[PDB]
C-alpha cells in the first residue's frame, strides 16, 4: 500500500528492518560505547518479490576512538557475505555522546554506500539522548554534492541541503522479524 | 578490453581496462564513472586483495575478469 520515492522520482524499494535490531546493536558495542569509543555495523540481507530485507547485523573488524570508527579487514566482511549471499543495506553506528545527526565524514561514507544501492540507509544510535535516526542523502542533490566534493578537513560542512530522515510510513518498514548478530571481531 | 566489478548490491560496474593498468588507475576510472573516492575502494580477485602499485597483468586479470568491490566503512 505504501510507496516512496526520491527527490529526482526514482522509485525506492521497501527496506524491512527487525524492530530488535536497534537495542541488540546497542547491547552488542555496550563495552565500547561504555569506554567511550564510537563502533559501526553492517545491515545485511536479501532481496525477495522487489523488497529487502535485513537479516544480519555484522560487526566487522574495526577500529574506534570517542568519535570516530573505522573498518580495518574488508576482505573479511566480503568473505562472509560472498559465502553467504548477503546484500549490503545500509550501516549502522553510535554517536555515545554527541546528538543524533550525520557528519561530513559520516556522508561521505553513506554516499558511497548510496551510490550503489539507492535504497541504502545510515542508522546512527545517540544512546546518551536516547535518539536515534534513520538517514539517506537527497537523491540526486545530495549525492552530486557530495560526489564533486573536494575539501579536505574531517568537519568541512557543505553548501545547501545533503541528507533527509527516512519519511514514516517509508521506504523503511520496521516489523516483527528475526535476526542474526556475526561478529568478526577478535 | 572489458573487465566487470561486481559490488556486495546486485550491481555490476564494467571498466574498459588494459592489462598494463595499475590497481590505483582501476579505482580512479571507478571514481570517474561511479562516483565512489579510491580511498574507499577495497579490490578483491581470486581471493586475495589487491595492491595499489600492482597491474592487472600481476594478478592474471584478464578479459572479463570479475573483480569484487566492498566499501570501507567509516563513522566520523
Ligand atoms: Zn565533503
Ligand atoms: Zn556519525
Amino acid at each position: 500500500k505504501i510507496h516512496a520515492y526520491t527527490e529526482g522520482g526514482k522509485p525506492l524499494r521497501t527496506i524491512y528492518l527487525p524492530k530488535l535490531l536497534k537495542k541488540v546493536f546497542l547491547d552488542v558495542v555496550k563495552p565500547n560505547t561504555k569506554k567511550n569509543l564510537a563502533t559501526c555495523g553492517i545491515l545485511c540481507g536479501k532481496l525477495r518479490q522487489n523488497a529487502f530485507f535485513i537479516t544480519h547485523l555484522v560487526i566487522p573488524l574495526q577500529e574506534a576512538t570517542s568519535d570516530t570508527c573505522g573498518t580495518t579487514d574488508e576482505a573479511s566482511l566480503f568473505e562472509f557475505q560472498d559465502k553467504h549471499n548477503l546484500l549490503t543495506l545500509g550501516w549502522i553506528h553510535t554517536h555515545p555522546t554527541q546528538t543524533c545527526f550525520m557528519s561530513s565524514v559520516d556522508l561521505h561514507t553513506h554516499c558511497s554506500y548510496q551510490l550503489m544501492l539507492p535504497e541504502a540507509i545510515a542508522i546512527v544510535m545517540a544512546p546518551s539522548k536516547n535518539t536515534s535516526g534513520i538517514f539517506r542523502l537527497l537523491d540526486p542533490e545530495g549525492l552530486q554534492t557530495i560526489v564533486k566534493c573536494r575539501k579536505p578537513g574531517l568537519f568541512h560542512p557543505h553548501e545547501g541541503k545533503v541528507y533527509t530522515m527516512v519519511a514514516q510510513p517509508g521506504h523503511v518498514r520496521e516489523i516483527n522479524s528475526k535476526l542474526q548478530v556475526v561478529d568478526l571481531r577478535v | 578490453m572489458q573487465i566487470f566489478v561486481k559490488t556486495l548490491t546486485g550491481k555490476t560496474i564494467t571498466l574498459e581496462v588494459e592489462p598494463s593498468d595499475t590497481i590505483e588507475n582501476v579505482k580512479a576510472k571507478i571514481q570517474d564513472k561511479e562516483g565512489i573516492p579510491p580511498d574507499q575502494q577495497r579490490l578483491i580477485f581470486a581471493g586475495k586483495q589487491l595492491e595499489d602499485g600492482r597491474t592487472l597483468s600481476d594478478y592474471n586479470i584478464q578479459k572479463e575478469s570479475t573483480l569484487h568491490l566492498v566499501l570501507r566503512l567509516r563513522g566520523g
